[PDB]
RNA sequence: UUGUUGAUUUUGUGGGUGGUGGUGCAU
């Protein structure tokens, strides 16, 4: 199970400013705040079922 | 009428126009939208990087989203309806709620005008 | 009528063999799709456009959570009439007056009977006390006449629907009533005969009420109870016999 | 338009959706809901055209992944419309058992339903047949009590309508923890039936339907109304009941308690 | 809990239901 999923998704520093290490969906109907699933071959949209590149 | 009572009828009003998001994964995505109009966190969340991150995300300067504290996640959860009612009256089997962000005030009340004056 | 048969049969399977060349040529069209599947949507991705409730659908949002404010009602099946209570009551006590005489025969429920057993047999906040002494701590404080009230809420702080596995702990309560009622028979009661009768019977009650959902927590108690009588009787004959024992068979006729 | 190349494949998936029975639907086709013009891609792959398996299939993916809005468009202009379809055109007049299911995998999303099917079924000439076959779907799946009190409060403040009473006796046959608020206005709509000055609906002919809903509501939610709302409400029996139903009516409300 | 989603489900205990059922009959 995945507990706190928000946790990882967001990073904070000490300054606090809030950076992202998953990428936006391109997909102008998801919307922001929408993250891919990570994986090494290639990087996956749970809500639209795309398939990006981890390279770009 | 205290700044607390007004946030109860305020978040009311807000369910009925389905004008809430209700959770961190949902007022994260309401905050990076620029969605967010008012964020309710609750002070007492164990795990400060939750306090941390909607902190930052209602900071943000791009959208400056005013904040509020709350006590207790439980009480926040009531006023966000996730409670349910008893054949007294009183809410049941309520699920605590540790960030309410508001997308849609629905209405336009006087306790709206207080919570906007007293940030301004 | 065989050449018809044998038309029918080539006709089934012609149109089977042509469901499945259909079948064939479905998959492969599904195939060069999927392969195409990169370039529409990269089209239709360029293509896609740039980003009022009705007032009927406005009234429902306001309803679930008025509802959700209103009080709900609780749900009531049907009155039956005095007739068919009457009638419903008279079969099921004739149903198990017909069971009841056909185990006076020898229809023994696993249908089977008696003479099948007669193979071999020559030739060979409130805690629920698991056991008969956490029972009496729990109920260690009160009074003789207050037992009952103990033992009733206890199983209504752990009936079936409050949790999942309630149903053990009362069953297991069932055994520990049972041992509780021969004990209470075993202490002098010679000075408050009255409220130990006030307490005995209503204890009886509860396990009656107990023996009728936990009977195999029950049985099992009872067996054990009779091996532990036959050994005590085995080491200090009629001194293992007392009025608890007397009881015990008492009870296991009432149940 | 859509670009021509994408024209060319989903008119190619339209195609097999005519005659798809079984297997994995086209990639293309699974996607649509994501794509913001789902009904300019939907109407080339002519939804009329879909059969019945897609039908099944594609309310399954567009429920899913639609939000509740676009959901209820999906809801209102397709399936709505081969279900009427479907029952108009067959021979008996019976809905096909692939979409049958596709209206109970709707009722997943209980407000897109009800402000897709059954509002706008009844409010656009539902017929005796449609409403058999809708109540069906409805009494059988399992509806949440808060959506199927805010259904059954619309309903009761429509138009009396045969059809609509149907639904009305189904939601009342669900058995469900009605709000007061909702026992309010079940016993407001048997009120009107009453003759008082009123309108048409005092002498208004009613038929069983409405009876057996009038004695459907009197079984379990005789204990939760007030004795004024049950004295209203046996005037009802005295002026209004039926033959038969209705002393059974009067006995039912007579024998609950106030609340 | 769905397929990412958001309370629509899941669990335990109780529990009503024959009904997109047919067939004839009486305007």
């Amino acid at each position: 199970k995945v507990k706190l999923a928000v946790l990882s998704y967001y990073k904070v520093d000490a300054e606090g400013k809030v950076t992202k290490l998953r990428r936006e969906c391109s997909n102008p109907t998801c919307g922001a705040g929408v993250f891919l699933a990570n994986h090494k071959d290639r990087l996956y949209c749970g809500k639209c079922h795309s398939v990006y590149k981890v390279n770009a | 009428v205290t700044i607390e009572d007004a946030l109860k009828v305020v978040l009311r009003t807000a369910l009925v126009h389905d004008g809430l998001a209700r959770g961190l994964r949902e007022s994260t995505k309401a905050l990076t939208r620029g969605e967010a109009l008012l964020v309710v966190l609750v002070s007492s969340v164990t795990e400060a990087n939750i306090i941390k991150l909607v902190e930052g995300l209602a900071n943000d300067p791009e959208n400056k989203v005013p904040l509020i504290k709350v006590a207790d996640a439980k009480q926040l959860g009531e006023w966000a309806g996730l409670g349910k009612i008893d054949r007294e009256g009183n809410a049941r089997k309520v699920v605590g709620a540790s960030v309410v962000v508001v997308k849609n005030w629905g209405a336009e009340t006087d306790e709206l005008s207080m919570i906007m004056e007293h940030f301004s | 009528k065989a050449e018809v048969m044998k038309e029918v049969i080539a006709k089934s399977k012609f149109y089977k063999q042509e469901r499945q060349k259909a079948q064939g040529i479905m998959e492969d069209q599904i195939d060069n799709l999927d392969d195409n599947f990169e370039d529409v949507m990269s089209e239709l991705m360029m293509t896609q456009p740039k980003k009022p409730k009705t007032d009927l659908d406005k009234e429902y949002d306001i309803k679930v959570k008025e509802l959700q404010l209103d009080k709900r009602a609780a749900p009531s099946d049907r009155t039956k009439t005095e007739e068919e209570k009457n009638a419903e009551a008279e079969e099921k006590k004739r149903e198990l007056e017909q069971q009841r005489l056909d185990r006076m025969n020898g229809m023994i429920e696993l249908e089977r009977g008696v003479e099948d057993l007669d193979d071999g047999f020559w030739e060979n906040s409130i805690s629920c006390p698991r056991t008969h002494d956490a029972l009496l701590d729990q109920v260690k404080k009160l009074d003789l006449d207050d037992h009952p009230k103990i033992v009733k809420n206890i199983i209504k702080a752990y009936q079936p629907k409050l949790a999942e596995g309630n149903k053990e702990k009362l069953g297991k309560f069932t055994a520990v009533l049972l041992r509780h009622i021969i004990f209470l028979s075993n202490q002098n009661y010679l000075k408050n005969v009255q409220s130990f009768k006030r307490t005995q019977n209503a204890l009886i009650s509860i396990l009656k009420s107990l023996s009728e959902k936990y009977n195999r927590e029950l049985s099992e108690e009872c067996r054990d109870y009779i091996n532990e009588m036959q050994a005590r009787y085995k080491k200090n004959h009629f001194d293992a016999l007392s009025n608890g024992d007397l009881v015990f068979f008492s009870i296991i006729g009432i149940l | 338009a859509l670009p021509e190349k994408v024209i060319k494949a989903y008119t190619t998936v339209g195609s097999i959706l005519k005659t798809w029975t079984h297997g994995k639907l086209p990639k293309l086709f699974k996607v649509i809901p994501s794509l913001r013009n789902w009904q300019d891609v939907i109407y080339v792959t002519n939804p009329e055209e879909w059969s019945p398996h897609v039908v099944y299939e594609a309310t399954k993916l567009f429920v899913s992944n639609l939000t509740a809005k676009e959901s209820q468009k999906f809801i209102n202009l397709i399936l709505l419309e081969r279900f009427r379809d479907n029952i108009e055109t067959s021979e008996d007049h019976s809905l096909n058992y692939h979409i049958y299911r596709a209206v109970k995998k709707s009722l997943y999303k209980p407000s897109a339903f009800f402000k897709g099917f059954l509002f706008p079924l009844v409010e656009t000439g539902c017929n005796v047949r449609e409403a058999t076959i809708a109540g069906s779907v409805l009494a059988k799946v399992s509806v949440p009590a808060l959506h199927s009190s805010a259904a059954l409060s619309y309903l009761l403040r429509l138009p009396f309508s045969p059809p609509t009473t149907v639904f009305i006796k189904i939601l009342l046959d669900k058995k469900y923890a009605l709000p007061y608020q909702t026992v309010d206005d079940c016993v407001y709509y048997f009120m009107r039936f009453r003759i008082l000055s009123n309108g048409e609906d005092a002498t208004r002919v009613l038929p069983v339907i409405w009876h057996k809903a009038f004695l459907t509501f009197a079984q379990r939610y005789k204990n939760d109304i007030t004795q004024d709302q049950r004295d209203f409400l046996l005037e009802t029996v005295r002026q209004r009941g039926h033959k038969d139903i209705g002393p059974e009516i009067r006995r039912e409300l007579l024998a609950g308690a106030s609340r």
